[PDB]
């Protein structure tokens, strides 16, 4: 009656039919590291962070969209499972600048937590290192893209929430610019929050920017005001 | 079993190479065209189905995947929801012209094989993409069309019988992506070509969410003529997984380069010289051959001079088989310099969505120019030899694996050129 | 190669642009091709109907197309900055594309590069202080098998060497223009020795087919 | 040091040009390495005697 | 390499050096770095504050 | 035949796709509709 | 008033203590005397996704960018 099997490294478990493999293996604790995948908007598959090694197959395949066939066995540490885990980690930090101090997400990076907990630690790639410059999007969102890593969420989240139509991808190869064409300044409703949607540091808050960095202050329960929902 | 093979007159599928007899739909039924297709058609999509895996038809764009299981996943039962057949006739892998032949010199054939396709497998129009590069020959394509509608047999009611199928031709506007096998499908959905994720496959959700298919010009052309003709009269010429004609074409370093049908096994030494003029300079003046156009490894001269022209074969070399550049090159040109102008062309088509193909041949880009250059360490040719491991198959296409097999050849070949560039530079600084 | 707008007008919209009413007639056999429910599929053909029509399209043209496809106007900013063929800089007249990749570089493109240079005079990649020379050398274009090959508006040119360099160039000054097909003899794409094709004229449907 | 960077900071060539190694010299100096849970015993001989940490 | 004085530097002809990147106070064993940031009327990310406690520095 | 059967493509004009496409425009059954118009309605 | 700091009289204000289960949170909070307000946890809820239902024919889940 609508039940899928599948084995994570043995335990064994029961999926629903038409999910991913990602939501499963989070049934079971196991958080495969993603940074396109999130969970209030649609599935790109655009940061190839979700491969793994998934039995009787030569090729290594995302998580976040794929479909579940009946009886599985999902290898998540295996060798080249954490191969795939190095390369594509190694991949991201090349075109990526030396800006960890000027960073607004010193304490909430996304690359700095995933780099030390999967990725490798004698870099390569000497030379080259290319730089983005930055737009103007509005004046309470600050704004570098240099540190855009192409991610393609805030696009899925103009298009699928805001349904405002701004964003897009602009160019082939290394060089995609993701903003809006035409020097407009991007303002509209739930523009705010996109400083949170935004994985790494290229979408901070303006009148925050630089007053401090999130190990020093305390996380505390509050209720909303000036809104009837909170 | 033929020795290795070659070319028996009127076997051929198709003629008309260039300039024949005369260019209309009256040629074409003087050429074959246009007879006894309605009886065909009427027997059952099954039996077309049966008669291509008779042939034995092997898939070509240089993929490997026939198309025989192909169609027959196309043989889902209808829905709602139409079926779609997607005619690709991009060149890709810079060399080709494989398919600027057949659609400047003969259209009809091709209107039959989508009429075919067409009635094979349930689908009920067929757009047929044409490159951006080919505004001449896509007009060649609109007069035969305008003259297949004139003679009042495709379109609505085809063959006099109560069935209808639409041809439309879309253009392209320049790229290599957009020749793959489903940023077809968005380019022409009016997105920007961009792949989608593969398990859901084309037969299932397709243009815009219906069960399509993409069909190559070659296999287009082929398979009206399987249906016309015998069983595996296509299949005796060659192997038994391959098997049929082929364009062996060399586009490059010969006198008089040029085009020529062969069947599916030939001597390599026949076909470069006893076909197309002679090699430059001689047969021991070239450096080496690659086979396939762009996406294939290099083969060296000691084993060109052996290795016969089959899909197993150049499985057997580690290289994959595709069209009408296996061509020679020279000790006169670099190799270096001839796979970074590649790798930069691969630099400048394509598209942005993996990660990893992106900085992969921006790495293989500054990597090259620095060999080229000459300025580096065998750590870092070595460290070529590691990401051109790491990059293949761990994207969405095969553009990025297309990067990685020349990387891979011109490592596990022609490593001694490298090493006395790099001494040669390191005499030059010193 | 500045992929953000910053106005500069000439541009800046609204630029004045409009087409032709037999050009609408061309809209609505485009947009009568594809099928209902999903009218945003004909974005590349209008555009390059817009392209056709005015040789180089500026963003007044994209406010254009946008409202008479009733869409917003990014997707047609993305499909314009995504391909080759729609040039956002203003071009001349003739636009000459010099397509060297692996036959045409590998058959030595770089003789025909320094002859277009040293006739023309402006550098590669660069525009020219007149019309009608706009150069830029380019990646494969599918027509390998000869010479490496020369583009121009919606024509080919093969079978190259510095003396038709001269002569094309000099008789697109004049106005006269040479054939698209290939050059030195040899017709078509053809096999140049003692034609090794087929010679018989083809039976066709005559002889023995089966459930036919 | 270790050739570990996960552990041992890097030095400075490094960086200030890398990316791996100015993350870990980052989060290294602020969070601190992880360390795998459980509980251990040693002692060395210290010139008084056996100097053990638990 | 001797440890005394808790000077700062600044650039050749130049501004401030310091950032205010809040890892001196992150590290600082005993606390005694101070540091609130605030950016100035140009652009680059700058300071208010910067404490250092004499009393706490462990050096 | 050594004759180039071709030149029929050499009088093209860069107006005729657009051309073929606007004269072949008869004969096309519906392209099925679903639900709303666009998918912006 | 010398430094500009942030002085208090809470020496409790730096507690925290990471827990396993509610039963025993509370159990020890009525165990050491104090009150104590519990607020409920909260998974994500589970959703129905597909890449496919992204594609759509004639469903208005559409990804119209890509
Ligand atoms: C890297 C790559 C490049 C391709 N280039 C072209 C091309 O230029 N033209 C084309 O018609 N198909 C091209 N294709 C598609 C293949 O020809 C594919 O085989 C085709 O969709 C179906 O061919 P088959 O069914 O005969 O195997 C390309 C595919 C890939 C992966
Ligand atoms: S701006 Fe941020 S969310 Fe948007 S694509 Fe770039 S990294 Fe991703
Ligand atoms: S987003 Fe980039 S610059 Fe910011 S902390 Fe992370 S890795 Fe460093
Ligand atoms: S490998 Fe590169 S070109 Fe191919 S789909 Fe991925 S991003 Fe696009
Ligand atoms: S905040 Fe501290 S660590 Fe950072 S630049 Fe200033 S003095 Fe150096
Ligand atoms: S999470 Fe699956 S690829 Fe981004
Ligand atoms: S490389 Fe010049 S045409 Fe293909």
């Amino acid at each position: 009656s609508n039940l899928i099997e599948v084995f994570v490294d043995g335990q064994s478990v029961m999926v629903e039919p038409g999910t991913t493999v990602l939501q499963a293996c989070e049934k079971v604790g196991m958080q495969i590291p993603r940074f396109c995948y999130h969970e209030r908007l649609s599935v790109a598959g655009n940061c190839r962070m979700c491969l793994v090694e998934i039995e009787k197959a030569p090729k290594v395949v995302a998580a976040c969209a794929m479909p579940v066939m009946k009886g599985w066995n999902i290898l998540t540490n295996s060798e080249k499972t954490k191969k795939a885990r190095e390369g594509v980690m190694e991949f991201l930090l090349a075109n990526h600048p030396l800006d960890c101090p000027i960073c607004d997400q010193g304490g909430e990076c996304d690359l700095q937590d995933q780099s030390m907990m999967f990725g490798s630690d004698r870099s390569r790639f000497l030379e080259g290192k290319r730089a983005v410059e930055d737009k103007n999007i509005g004046p309470l969102v600050k704004t570098i893209m240099t540190r855009c890593i192409q991610c393609t969420r805030c696009i899925r989240f103009a298009s699928e929430i805001a349904g405002v139509d701004d964003l897009g991808t602009t160019g082939r190869g290394n060089d995609m610019q993701v903003g809006t064409y035409i020097e407009k300044m991007f303002m509209s409703e739930l523009s705010g929050n996109i400083i949170d949607i935004c994985p790494v540091g290229a979408l901070t808050s303006k009148p925050y920017a630089f007053t401090a960095r999130p190990w020093e202050t305390r996380k505390t329960e509050s209720i909303d005001v000036m809104d009837a929902v909170g | 079993k033929t020795s290795f093979g070659s070319l028996k007159d009127e076997d051929r599928i198709f003629t008309n190479l260039y300039g024949r007899h005369d260019w209309r739909l009256k040629g074409a039924q003087s050429r074959g065209d246009w007879y006894k297709t309605k009886e065909i058609l009427l027997k059952g999509p099954d039996w077309i189905l049966g008669e291509v895996k008779t042939s034995g038809l092997r898939g070509r764009g240089g993929a490997g995947f026939p198309t025989g299981l192909k169609w027959s996943f196309m043989n889902k039962p209808s829905d709602g929801r139409p079926k779609y057949l997607v005619v690709n006739a991009d060149e890709g892998e810079p060399g080709t012209c494989k398919d600027r032949e057949i659609i400047r010199h003969d259209p009809h054939k091709l209107v039959e094989g989508c009429l075919v396709g067409g009635r094979a497998m349930g689908a009920r129009a067929a757009y047929i993409y044409i490159r951006g590069e080919f505004y001449n020959e896509a007009s060649n394509l609109q007069v035969a069309i305008r003259e297949a509608y004139e003679a009042g047999l495709i379109g609505k009611n085809a063959c006099g019988s109560g069935y209808d199928f639409d041809v439309f031709v879309v253009r392209g506007a320049g790229a290599y992506i957009c020749g793959e096998e489903t940023a077809l499908i968005e380019s022409i959905e009016g997105k920007q070509g961009k792949p989608r994720l593969k398990p859901p496959f084309p037969a299932d959700v397709g243009v815009f969410g219906c069960p399509t298919t993409v069909a190559n010009v070659e296999t287009v052309a082929v398979s009206p003529t399987i249906c016309r003709r015998g069983g595996a009269w296509f299949a005796s010429f060659g192997r038994e997984r391959n098997s049929g004609t082929k364009l062996f074409n060399i586009s490059g370093h010969v006198n008089n380069p040029c085009t020529v049908e062969e069947e599916m096994s030939v001597p390599l030494k026949e076909l470069i010289e006893k076909h197309a003029g002679g090699v430059t300079g001689g047969w021991d003046n070239l450096l080496a051959v690659i086979p396939g156009g762009s996406s294939t490894p290099l083969i060296p001269k000691s084993v060109c001079e052996t290795v016969l022209m089959d899909f197993d074969a150049l499985i057997q070399a580690q290289t994959g088989l595709g069209t009408a550049a296996v061509i020679v090159m020279d000790r006169s040109t670099d190799i270096v310099k001839a796979i970074a102008r590649l790798i930069e062309f691969y630099k400048h088509e394509s598209c942005g969505q993996c990660t990893p193909c992106r900085e992969g041949v921006d790495w293989m880009n500054k990597v090259m120019a620095r060999f080229v250059r000459g300025d580096a360490r065998p750590a870092e040719i070595d460290s070529l030899w590691e990401i051109s491991k790491q990059i293949e198959g761990h994207t969405i296409c095969a553009l990025g694996d297309g990067a990685a097999w020349p990387v891979q050849g011109l490592i596990r070949h022609f490593r001694p050129e490298l090493e006395e560039r790099m001494q040669r530079f390191a005499q030059q600084h010193q | 190669a500045l992929f953000v707008h910053r106005d500069t007008p000439k541009n800046n919209p609204e630029t004045p642009f409009d087409f032709t009413p037999e050009n609408y007639k061309r809209i609505e056999a485009i947009v009568k091709n594809y099928p209902e429910g999903h009218k945003a599929a004909a974005v590349l053909p209008v555009l390059d109907l817009a392209q056709r029509q005015n040789g180089w399209l500026p963003i007044s043209a994209m406010n254009k197309v946008a409202e008479i496809l009733q869409v917003p106007p990014m997707r047609v900013y993305e499909v314009a900055t995504f391909y080759t063929m729609y040039n956002r800089k203003p071009v001349g007249k003739y636009h000459i594309q010099v397509c060297t990749t692996t036959p045409c570089m590998l058959r030595n493109s770089d003789s025909i590069l320094e002859a277009i240079q040293k006739k023309l005079g402006i550098k590669v990649g660069e525009t020219t202080p007149d019309k009608l020379f706009t150069l830029i050398e380019v990646e494969c274009l599918g027509a390998c098998v000869n010479a490496p090959m020369v583009q121009i508006n919606d024509n080919y040119y093969e079978d190259l060497t510095p003396k038709d360099i001269e002569e094309i160039i000099d008789e697109l000054k004049a106005g006269k223009i040479p054939k698209p097909g290939p050059r030195s003899g040899r017709f078509s794409c053809e096999p140049a020795g003692g034609l090794t094709s087929l010679t018989e004229p083809p039976k066709g449907p005559g002889f023995g087919v089966q459930a036919g | 040091k270790v050739d570990d960077a996960k552990v041992s900071p890097p030095k400075r060539a490094e960086m200030k040009t890398s990316m791996e190694s100015l993350i870990h010299h980052f989060k290294l100096y602020t969070e601190g390495y992880q360390v795998p849970p459980g509980a251990t015993y040693t002692a060395i001989e210290a010139p008084k005697g056996e100097f053990g940490v638990y | 390499r001797f440890r005394g004085e808790h000077a700062l530097r600044r650039y050749p002809s130049g501004e401030e050096r310091c950032i205010a990147c809040k890892l001196c106070e992150a590290v600082c064993p005993a606390q005694a770095i101070t540091i609130e940031a605030e950016p100035r009327a140009d652009g680059s990310r700058r300071t208010t504050r910067y404490d250092i406690d004499m009393t706490k520095c462990i050096y | 035949n050594t004759t180039y059967k071709n030149l029929q493509h050499h009088d093209y004009s860069t107006y005729t796709f657009l051309d073929l496409n606007l004269d072949l425009s008869k004969f096309r059954m519906p392209q099925p509709s679903s639900g709303r118009e666009s998918p912006r309605h | 008033p010398l430094m500009g700091w942030a002085s208090t009289a809470d020496p409790l204000s730096n507690l925290v203590l990471t827990f396993s289960t509610k039963e025993d949170a509370i159990a020890f909070a009525e165990k050491n005397g104090w009150s104590y307000d519990v607020e409920e946890r909260k998974v994500p809820k589970p959703k129905s996704k597909s890449y496919g239902a992204n594609f759509s024919w004639n469903k208005r889940t559409r990804v119209s960018t890509k």
